[PDB]
Order: C-alpha cells, then structure tokens, then sequence
C-alpha cells in the first residue's frame, strides 16, 4: 500500500479497543489498558462524513429518461430516441462506479495516513527517553503513573522533566 | 529489564463486509455504507395523496372515445399519473386508425385533470339517424358504438347537408374528437348515406381540414372490410369549431375541459392498484428509501433516487479489517 | 549555550481566498485562480466587423414575404446573425399558415446574404387583375398586401389558364415563394376567380406539386374567415420552374438569390442594438473574457468559452493558509 | 495534512517568508533570517502550471448547444431535443466540478509532500550533528556559519568533516 | 574502512517508451502498454464466413426494382452486409422518386437474405398491353423497363377497370413493390390509358391508400419529362393485398420473401471485393486486432474494439527510467 | 514523486538488476551481487494487472454509432442525429484520455511508495546495529555473511543476536 503503517510496521488491529479508530495501549505497573485519541478520531469521523454527503449532492442532478412512443414508419427516430437514452444511462453508470472505486482507494489510505501521523506525533515527543521497538510499541526509560501517560495524550509532556531518570537508565544499559 | 510501555494502534472488529477499488477487489473493512436501493414493493400506489388513473384492458383511445367496454372511466377524478398495458384489449372496437395518436398521447402526459361535458345532445339530430351501431362494438351481448361520438346515417332516403357549430364559452380549453367512415363498395355507400360523392369539412381559427371517403375492397378485420379514421383538435377558449358534411360523418357528442396541468406520465405495466401510498413509483413497483441510487427501472415518477445499471455499490467508511 | 539552528517552513500571507475539496469546504488558501466568467455587458453587438440583422417587431415570415409593416427589411445587407422576438407583432398579416416554416428557418442559418430579383413584372398580367389588397394587412392607414407575391383575380368575367415559366440561368441557387387562397364559400370563389373548380401545378426537375382550394366555414380571425397558405422551393442553377393555374393562385413577383453562404443563427431576445462590438454574443448580452468557462447562457455564437451551470469555479494553486 | 508537515509537526507558515513556497528559518551567529529553496519551487510551479494547462485543453472539445425550432405537432421531437441538450450540459458541468474538486485536494497534498521531502532532505544529511527539536527545527552540536548553511541547501554538507566537534559537544551534554 | 553494506534500489533498462501524466508529459518508462489499434488492411472482406452483397454501380432501388442494367442481382444469396457507392449510376432509369425510401433502407439493416418469387405472370393481362418500354431503360441495344414491375397500357382502344387480389400464402413476410405514372399532358394520357380521369386503390389489413396522377409540365431528365413514383409495403403472412385501377398503374410482377433476419448494415464505399476474411469491417478496410480501442472509422460491423478520436493511448505499467 | 524514494534520496536505477522491479544490492566478503525482492514485485505486478483490466472492463459498455439516412426536407433532425452521435464520441474520448493520465500518475507514485516502504522495512529491523548513509544504504556495525543478508531480505533478522558485537563497535567510533 501507500503507507507502511496499517498491515505494515503495525500488523493487525486491536479488537479490544472499541472506543475509536485510533488510540493507545499502555502497559505499566498500574496494570494495562486502552485509550482512544478522540481528536484524531474526530477529524476522521468528520472527514469521511463530509466525503459521502458531497458525492450524494453531486448526483442529485442526473439524467432522467421519459417514455415517448412512435408509429411503424418512424423507425429511424425511434432508434434515435433509444440510443440517446441508453447513451446517457451508460455515461452516468460509468460515472458512479468509477467514482466509488476511486474514493474507496483514498478512504483506506486516509485512515492509514492518520495512523502514521499519530505514531510520528509521539515519536517526536518522547525522543531519546524511549526505544522504538519497530512494531508500533515504545518502551521508555523511566516510570510513568496514570497522569504521565495522560500528559503525552494531551500533548504537554515536558521532555527534560524526565530526561534525568532516563539519562541514568540508558547509561545503565551502557554498562 | 522491561520498564513501562506505550503502543499506538487501530480498531478492528468482526465485520466481514467488502468494498472494491481499482487495484484490488473484495477488500474486507470495519465499517461500510451501502448506497444502492435494490428493493421495491411490487405495487402501483398513490403518489403523495393522489391516486393514479389505472385503465384496465382499455387503451387511451378506448377511454377518450368511449369504447362501450370501458364505461368505468366515463368520468374520472384528478390523477397523479396514468397506467396502460402493453397491448390493451379494448382499443378501437371498429377497425381503422387514430390520426396523430402519438402526439395526443404526449399531450396527455402534461395533464392531471379533465372534466367531461356534452356539447351536442343526441336528441338534436332531427333530420338524420343518430343510432348507428356495430357488432364489432358489443356492450351487453348486443351491438353498440363509441359513447362520445355518434354514427349518423340517412333518414327516410335522404342525407341533407349538415352545418353545425360550437362556441367554447368555458374558461378552459377543450379536447374535441370526430371521425370519418370509409365503406367497402359503391352499393354500401348509397345504402348508408344516399349520396355517392361526399366530404367532411372542419374549421377553427387554426384548423382547415377536408376529408373524402376512400371506397375500395380490403382484407377483413373482425369480419369487416370498412374502416373508421379518427381526428382530434384543441379548441381554445372563446373560439368556435365548424362542421359541414353530406355523409360518412362520425359526429361529436362529448368533449373534455382541461382543468389542471402538471407533471404526469403514461406508464407501461401489467400491475393493478395496491391500496398503498408512496413518493416514488416505477412500472414494476414503488420505492421508500433514503439511498442516493437505485437500480430497479429507468422509467420513474415522483421524488426518486438516481438510476444506474450496477449490481453493487458499497462505500468504504471505516478502515481495512485484520483477518 | 544554544548552538546554531536551521528550520523548515513554507510561504504564508494575508490572503482570504477560499477553495473547495471533497473532504472539506471553504478552505482559505494563499494563492488561487478563478476560471469562471460571470459577467456580461447586457447588449447586442456586432460580431467581428459584421452587424446582425435585427428584425424588430417582424418575423422571418413577415420579412421574406414582405408584410407591408416590414418595409425596413426590403433590401438588407449581409448579416452575421439574426435576432427575433419571442412573439413578433408583424408576422402573417392575412391569417393562415406558412408551410415547412421551421425547415426554412434551419436552411437560413447557413446563409449570410440574399440578393433579391424579379421574376414577373406586376404589369405583365394582361388577362388578370393584379391588385388584391386586405384590411388585415394595413400600410399607412389603408388596405394593402404582401409585397413579394401577387394576388390575381378575374378580369372582365374570366380567368384564363395561366402557364408561366422561368429558367435559372444564374450561377447561384434561387429561393422561390408562392401561395394559395382558401375562400369561405362558393359565392366568394366565383366573385374572385370565376371558375368554380380550380388548381395549381408546380413542376421542377425534382418538385411535382398539385394544390386545390379548400372552401369551407371558419372562425373569424381579425374579422376574416379566409385563409392563405404559402409554399417554397430552392431552384438549382440551370434548372427551370413551371407554373399552371386556373384560379386561387398567389403568384411570385420577387425571389431570392443565395449569394453568400456561411455560419449564422437565429437568436430569441427582447433587446435592441447597442453600438458595441464583440467576438462572443449571447441572447442577453455579450462576453469579453479570457476565462475557459462562462455561465451566462448556453446559446452563444462566435469564439466563446465553454458553458457550464456553476455559480463558482476556483482552482487551488497555492497552499493552505495559516489561521 | 496527508503527510503531517503543513498544520502538523511544523505549525503555521512564515509571513516573513516571501521569496518562494518552501524554505528555511535560519538562526546562527550572523543573526536570524528567512530563505527560499529555489530548486524544489520550480518543479512545484511547473507542476501546477502543467496541471492547469492539462485541465483546460482537456475541456476544449465539449458540447455546444444549437437553437432548433419545432411546430405544434412536433412536441415529441421538441422534447427529445431538449433532453439531449440538457443532458449533455449536466454531464459536462459534473465533469468540470468534480475534476476541480479532485485536483484541488491533490494540489494541497502536493505542497504537503514537498515540504516533508525537504525536511527529510536536511535530516538525512545531518544525522547526529544536530538534534530534532520536534517543530521542524534543527539545533546543531556545533556552530554553523553562513557557508555551512549553504552546503545543506545545495545538498553538499560534508558530514565527517564536522562529526568530531559535534560528538565532543554531545558527550559534554551527556555527562 | 567501509564495512559490509546492503542497499535498496529499482529496475532500469534501455527502453524508450514514453507515457503522459496530468502534471507531466513524455515520461520515459521501463515498461508501457499500447491500447490503440491504428492499422487497417484497406480491403472489403467476408464477415466470418459470409460474403457481402456488393452492388457495383447499382443503387438499392435499382437492385430491388430491377433496373435492366442490374441483372447481376436478379437473384442474390445470403449476405453479411451491403456495399453501395456514394453516387450509384444505375438507379431509377425512368425519372421519378421512391416513397419512404430511407425508412425502407432502415428496414433492410435487419435483413440478411431475400428469396424472389413471381406473383403475377406477364401473360395474365388479357385486356391490356403488358409490354410497356422506354428508351431511358435500355437492355441489349433495344428499349426495355424494370423487371419486377410491369407497365400496362390500353389494348385495341380500351382500358377496363382492374380488380385483382393476392393472398400471401407463404410462411414468411413479403416485400411488395408498385408504381404510378405521371404523364405530361391530357393527350399522352389518352394514347396510353384512354381514360382521362384515373386512380389507383391499394388495401391491406393495415393499409388504406389512394393515388391520383398529376398531369403537368416539367423539366426534361435524361430526355424525359414524364415521371414514375414508387411505393412499398410489408404484407404479413396470410394477409392479402388488393389493387383497383383504371389507369396509370405500374403493377407488381415479382416480390421478395423475408427468409432470414439478423444484424446487418449498409456501408458507403467505393472499394471492391478483395477475397479476404475478417471479423471486423469498416467502409475503408478490415481490422484484425487485440487492442481494446481503435481509431480507423466510427462505422463498423462485427466484433470490434471501442472507437475513439485519439492519436495515442499508452498505459504506464513499469516505473520511470533512469538515463 | 510524492514519497521521495525513486529519483529522490535514492538516486537512479540498476540496469544490472534484471529479475524484478525492486530489490537489494549486498556487499560483503563473498563478493557483491544483485537480488530482487520477489514478494513486493509480485504484489506490484498483481496491482497493475488488476488496474489495466479494470480500465478495459470499465469501457466495454460504450456508445456505438450507426448510420442513418434522411431526405432533403429532414434537415433539422439530420443535424440532431449528427450532433448526438458526435456528442457521445467527444464524451467517451475525454473519459478514456483523462483516465489514462490520472492512473499513469498514480501508477508512478505506486512504485515510489513501494521503494520507500521496502527501505523502512529494513531500517526498522536493524536500528542501532547499522547506520543510515542517506542514499538508500545501510552500513552495519557487525559482519553480515550471505545468510545474514538473507535474514534481512526475508525479515527474520535477529536483533539481540548482534546487539553486543555492534554496541562495542560504535563506542570505538564514539570515543
Ligand atoms: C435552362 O437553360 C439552360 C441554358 O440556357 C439555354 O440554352 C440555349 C441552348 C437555349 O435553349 C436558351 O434559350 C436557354 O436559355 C439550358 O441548358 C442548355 O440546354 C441546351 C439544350 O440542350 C444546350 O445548349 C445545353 O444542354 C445547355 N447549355 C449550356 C450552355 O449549359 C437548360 O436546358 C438543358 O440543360 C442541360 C444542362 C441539359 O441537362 C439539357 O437536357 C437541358 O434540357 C435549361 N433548363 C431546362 C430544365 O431545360
Ligand atoms: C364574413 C362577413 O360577413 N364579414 C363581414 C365584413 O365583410 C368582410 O369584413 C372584413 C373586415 O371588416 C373586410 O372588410 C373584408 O373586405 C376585404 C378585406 O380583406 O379587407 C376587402 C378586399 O378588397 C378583398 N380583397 C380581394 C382581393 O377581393 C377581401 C377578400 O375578398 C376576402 O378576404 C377573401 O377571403 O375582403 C369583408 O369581406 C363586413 O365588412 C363587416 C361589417 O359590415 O361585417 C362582417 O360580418
Ligand atoms: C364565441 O361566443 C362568444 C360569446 O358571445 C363571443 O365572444 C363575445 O362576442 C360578442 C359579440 O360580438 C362581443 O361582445 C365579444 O367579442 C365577446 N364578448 C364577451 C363578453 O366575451 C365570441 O365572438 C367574438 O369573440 C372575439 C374575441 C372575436 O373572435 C370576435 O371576432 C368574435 O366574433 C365567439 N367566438 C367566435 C370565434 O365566434
Ligand atoms: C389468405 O388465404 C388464407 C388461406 O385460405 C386464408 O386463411 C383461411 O381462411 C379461411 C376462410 O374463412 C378459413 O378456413 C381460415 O380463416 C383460414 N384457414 C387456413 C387453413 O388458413 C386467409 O383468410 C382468413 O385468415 C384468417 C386468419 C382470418 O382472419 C379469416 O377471417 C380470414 O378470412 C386469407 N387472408 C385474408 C386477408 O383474407
Ligand atoms: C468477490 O466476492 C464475491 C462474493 O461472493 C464473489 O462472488 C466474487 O467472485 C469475488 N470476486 C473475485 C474477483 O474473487
Ligand atoms: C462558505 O463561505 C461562503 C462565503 O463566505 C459562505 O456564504 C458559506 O455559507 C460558507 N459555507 C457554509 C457551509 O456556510
Ligand atoms: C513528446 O515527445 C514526442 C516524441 O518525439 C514529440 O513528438 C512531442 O512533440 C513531445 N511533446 C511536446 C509537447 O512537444
């Protein structure tokens, strides 16, 4: 695919995460758990619903056929009439099928763009206070309660405020 | 040692729905939306509150002229659209043709309401016989004729020249109908109308017509070698129509006031009334849907979805689902 | 201390222009390009150097037959296109009809110039009266007639048989017009043409026509019950036309040589000349634009943008603008 | 965006940046400043300009309506003429709106892709001679005059020639 | 030193294929696929196994009426399509016209095989001379006429009234042809048919026709100013056609049985047979191809590619190629 | 392209690689050589073959002109017939030309996305056991035989199995 994320460096989804489309699974001393990133999910539920309404409204003015009748010595214009009406039904049938194929292709790659951007969102936040495992998981270098995990999800995580305990730990691995 | 962790991921579920794309077919997805209505109720219904005019085995020609087997429609109320069979059985009961029939039909599909009136009473024909009848037009086992026109024949042994006129003092326009009879030979001609060489003249502010019978021998149709040929005009308010004839004249008795115009159509269908109500009607059934597309039939009326020839149209709304 | 930096970024501005996309509406952008023309000047202009033929209250029929109220168009110069009102006042002044009118108007849109010539001098009729006139066709307060055809009647008490001929020895083709009069009753037919039973024969290498009057009773139109019916043909270069008649004949006096061929059209509009100039004209105003699209009117002539029904059409060229 | 650069990890555009579409905010000893990347902007103006030329000439052959007249007993063919001409106008109006709707969205994503590729253009060149601050900015582990800055913008930045000073400076911070 | 490496990269070759994009033209690529057929063989061939009916210098009317100069086609075999020249030489040899010709030609494009039969023997006219002939219709150095219709004239000094009937007892439907003669003056009318005032009646289960001659003055065409006007009808199996006439009647001799209906067309081409074979034929040459599109001609018959007005259509399959 | 790989941070293609579209060049003690990633080229051939068939099957129902004749007083409808048929030929010519331009552009970006996703496939496996040179190449911090190279090409590369040998090597450099 166009993306590398869904069915990529992250393989498979979480059946246990049933609150949104995108979010977090954390695993520390205070047990495990899931959390949905609403903001990125909100732009996604709003983004796709804009799409489906625009396509419906672009099609409200579309060819409508009406019956006309002809006698036995009007074969030529009867044939004109039939070929013209058939012609428009083929044109608009092509227009709808091809449009659904094209926007299906973008919709799937759209969710995918949002997964990679969210992953890149936190990788840019933590930096050298964590390790990239390479499958969507980050194992960081200090301890995080149930208000630290919260600080990254609302994007406030102060990097140097945890740099030291981390600095100690990566030197301990460097031992 | 393992420290604390955090991971990023996406939703999955037990969906089995598939969408297509141009590079790949049958892709399973978490959430999808079908946008194609594929079902109808198989009935003919009211459009909003308004009932259609359902002819049975009667054709448009049969109704307007008043084929005796079509007495159900002698006075119809306002309709929403019209339904007609492919090959109605009750059409022109006496053999012949209907001049400019397809143009009358097109006009009819711009009309929602007629109100029939009598323009020349059957008891005004005092020097001719106004009781013509044929076995090709039966009513209750006995011979009859069209109810909206009259077959005039000789009285005593004479057919005086007819001069009759009618002024449309109504505010709305009138649909007027008449005909001419083509006999089989010279002998039959003199028995019916006395005079051997005849004509029909019809005049209006815009119509200037002259008809002469064609006397000759033709194949038998329902046992007859004679023919009847019919005509129509729209007589505008405050105009007058003029008839003059010395034979073979099939004269007007009733005509139609055009009371309401609007969107209507003539549907070709074998169905009958279904005692239901809808906002979208097709020749094979009605539609109650919110889908933007449908694929039931291209000839529809009312507030409908758009027609396409597709078997499937389903939109991906969610994301790709893990096996 | 902080060392050196380098940062990545893009252009921004004080712009407020907005474009649309399928996922999000009214997105304000730094640079955009309009491609839809939405303005016209509201007048009728020359096309290139060439002025259009603007009939005023005249129709094509009024013009070509020579309605007495249309003498403005007796000899018109070369035109670029033709402008006509929806319901012109000077049409067929004597009530009746013009045969194959719409086909003739279609022929007219490949023609840019007529050159009128005489076929039969008005003083060449030495055995008929050539001065028929009617109150349905007034000129300066008196009774008159069409100028390009002539109304012939009996002289003394006779209408001898007419045999008249013409060979088109010109290089170009000829548009020839003629007619027949339908009286109201036998007395009028005798009063005008003496012979009770009459005809008109017209022959060409390809035309073989025979007309017979239709004498009958009709409504009064502008006080009259008579009717006139007009006919036309194109006579090929080096061919000949032959006329024969013993009554009811409205003969040719003038005909038209088709001298310049090209592209033209007939526009329906209420406007009048505007002393302006354009290379793209519509029925409601002219266009001076460079946009690849316009949305003024679907019927244009000249070198024009393509017509679309959009209210707005703007393309994103720059990037998304920061709030 | 579909790429994460515009309105993403780099926030907002620079009103002070008025020489191109994409570029740099530089801050060394010789003060502050703005600078446009010329090379990538030419391929960008050429790209949008080809698009609009392709979009216009693809529409130059399109239906033109002609007036035709019909008498009172030609209502059927009068109606045929009207449906055919109305039919082609809705088709080409649809074609024109949908093509502009589609290519707008791709034009915006073309800019987003071009910024991210530019960001990655300097990030792949510097590596550990600088740090990603997380906002599009790179802070060097050494000092860069106004002749070092140029070598990255024309893509010649000699990495090993400055690797030691950076490595030393970064160990000083890691102590 | 440099240690061990592994690198990622893509394919290249020496290809010269170019593809176009919406943002960029002439992009060189490793692999491309042509989808537009641009070549034809310039000949007229059989369609599958079946040979076409190639009229030479004969037109369809010439063939069907049996112009004496089209005797090659008196009895043709089953055909796949029909080839007719733009301006055929052997058409109506006696000047005149063919009624509803273009509707008949349209009917013919649903027919693959005729079988000619004789319906009225030339030796059945016992009170008329059935040997009419003209110098405009030559055969073998002598004057002749159309073979499928017969020119009847007065015998001794009389022309009795004809009352004749034919019942189509064939299983298949019949194409029946007939005509009427328009003389130049009353005198010629009397030497050929004796009676001054004549008519022709034709009747069927659906047809009720009456023709009257138009005696008049016309230009000379091929030295003649007389005219012949021809008519046609399709007589259903087991129906009958009835003729009644006292002059100017060009009676049927041979008629055509519709033996096989199917897909056919009438092509306009100047080319001649080429003893070849194909499955896709155009008026200027045949096509043997596997491309999904072609640009040779819009008028094709058989199993063909889709037609477009493009000069080139190439699809990118590979990637961009490095110099 | 929209991804930066082909004709981007990776420059030029390899004429010597003639077994696939995308792949690997290895450089160890057992000489050099080229090698194609079969897996990604096959899914790439399947995507394009589906596309080209989809474009053909979307055009199978398309307007076909049939000849009709009209006499000398049927000029209005002769003109109607001609314009209707010419009208459909202009519409279907536009549909085929434009579909080809659009899918050409996406086909080219499909390969571009596929080269980069293969690159991140390898970058994610090695991490700090190798270095990004910035041209599509990875220089290892240990030794790779002709069976180590293979473990990376099929994605079986065992990271901790080389974590130690590597970590020491970069310290010799970073000291
Ligand atoms: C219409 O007039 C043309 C030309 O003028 C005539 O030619 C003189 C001989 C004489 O008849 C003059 O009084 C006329 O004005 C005429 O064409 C000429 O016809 C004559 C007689 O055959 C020949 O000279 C020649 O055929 C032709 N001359 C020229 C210079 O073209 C037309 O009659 C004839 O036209 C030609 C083209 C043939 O088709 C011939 O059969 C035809 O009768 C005349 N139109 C008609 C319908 O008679
Ligand atoms: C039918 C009837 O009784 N009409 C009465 C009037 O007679 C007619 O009225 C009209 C309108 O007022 C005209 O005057 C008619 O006269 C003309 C005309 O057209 O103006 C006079 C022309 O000179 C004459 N032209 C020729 C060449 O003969 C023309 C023609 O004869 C007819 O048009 C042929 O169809 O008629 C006139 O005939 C009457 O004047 C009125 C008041 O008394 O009352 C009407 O009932
Ligand atoms: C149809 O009958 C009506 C009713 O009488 C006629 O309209 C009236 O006629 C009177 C008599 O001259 C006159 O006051 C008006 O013309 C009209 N009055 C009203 C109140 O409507 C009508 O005759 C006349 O109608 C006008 C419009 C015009 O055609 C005139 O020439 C005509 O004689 C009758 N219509 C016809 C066609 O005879
Ligand atoms: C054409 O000839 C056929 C052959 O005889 C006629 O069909 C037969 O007509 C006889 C006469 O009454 C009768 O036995 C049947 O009608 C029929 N029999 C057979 C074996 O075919 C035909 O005339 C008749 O055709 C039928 C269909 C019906 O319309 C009847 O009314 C009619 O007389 C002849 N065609 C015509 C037009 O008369
Ligand atoms: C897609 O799935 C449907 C579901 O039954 C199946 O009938 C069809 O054959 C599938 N198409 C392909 C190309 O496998
Ligand atoms: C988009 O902007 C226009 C102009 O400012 C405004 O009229 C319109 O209402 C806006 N869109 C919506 C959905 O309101
Ligand atoms: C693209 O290349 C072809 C090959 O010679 C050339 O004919 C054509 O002119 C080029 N395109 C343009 C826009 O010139």
């Amino acid at each position: 695919g166009l993306f590398g994320a869904i069915a990529g460096f992250i393989e498979g989804g979480w059946q246990g995460m049933v609150d949104g489309w995108y979010g977090y699974h954390h695993s520390n001393e205070q047990g495990s758990g899931y959390a949905a990133d609403k903001e990125s999910t909100q732009k996604a539920i709003d983004g796709v619903t804009n799409k489906v309404n625009s396509i419906i409204d672009k099609m409200n003015t579309q060819f409508e056929a009406v019956g006309r009748e002809f006698n036995n010595l009007e074969r030529r214009i009867e044939n004109l009439n039939k070929k013209m009406e058939d012609g428009f039904l083929d044109v608009w049938t092509y227009n709808a099928e091809l449009l659904v194929l094209m926007e299906n292709e973008r919709t799937l790659d759209f969710h995918d763009s949002n997964v990679k951007n969210l992953y890149d969102k936190v990788r840019l936040q933590l930096r050298d206070n964590a390790k990239e495992l390479g499958n969507g998981c980050f194992e960081f270098y200090h301890r995080c309660d149930n208000e630290c995990m919260e600080s990254v999800r609302n994007g406030t995580y102060d990097y140097p405020q945890y740099s030291e305990e981390a600095r100690l730990k990566r030197e301990e691995i460097s031992g | 040692d393992p420290g604390d962790q955090i991971c990023i991921g996406y939703h999955a579920n037990n969906s089995t729905e598939q969408v297509d794309t141009i590079m790949e077919k049958n892709v399973t997805v978490t959430h999808a939306q079908d946008i194609l209505e594929k079902t109808h109720n198989g009935k003919l219904c009211n459009l909003d509150g308004v009932k259609p005019l359902i002819l049975r085995d009667c054709s448009v020609a049969g109704w307007l002229l008043g084929n005796p087997m079509c007495d159900e429609f002698l006075n119809v109320p306002e309709w929403s659209y019209i339904v007609e069979k492919i090959n109605p059985a009750n059409d022109l009961c006496y053999p012949g043709n209907f001049n400019d029939y397809e143009e009358l039909k097109h006009l009819l599909s711009r009309i929602n309401h007629f109100e029939k009136i009598q323009i020349t009473p059957k008891n005004s024909w005092s020097d001719h016989e106004a009781s013509g009848v044929s076995s090709a037009c039966p009513y209750q086992g006995r011979s009859s004729f069209f109810r909206n026109v009259v077959w005039l024949t000789k009285k005593d042994n004479a057919y005086p020249t007819i001069k009759r006129s009618y002024n449309n003092t109504n505010q709305e326009d009138l649909l007027v109908l008449w005909g001419i009879h083509h006999p089989n030979d010279a002998t039959e001609q003199t028995r019916l109308y006395q005079n051997p060489t005849t004509y029909i003249s019809v005049g209006t502010s815009t119509l200037n017509q002259k008809l002469v019978p064609k006397i000759a021998t033709r194949s038998k149709v329902k046992g007859l070698s004679g023919r009847m040929e019919f005509f129509w005009t729209i007589l505008k308010s405050n105009d007058a129509i003029n008839f003059e004839s010395n034979g073979n004249f099939i004269a007007p008795e009733n005509a139609y006031k055009i009371v309401k115009k609007g969107d209507s159509t003539i549907m070709k269908s074998e169905l009958e009334y279904g005692d239901c109500n809808t906002k979208c009607q097709t020749p094979i059934g009605a539609i109650n849907s919110s889908m933007p597309f449908h694929n039931i039939h291209p000839l529809t009326i009312g507030e409908c979805p758009k027609y396409v020839k597709s078997n499937r149209l389903v939109l991906a709304t969610g994301l790709r689902n893990s096996p």
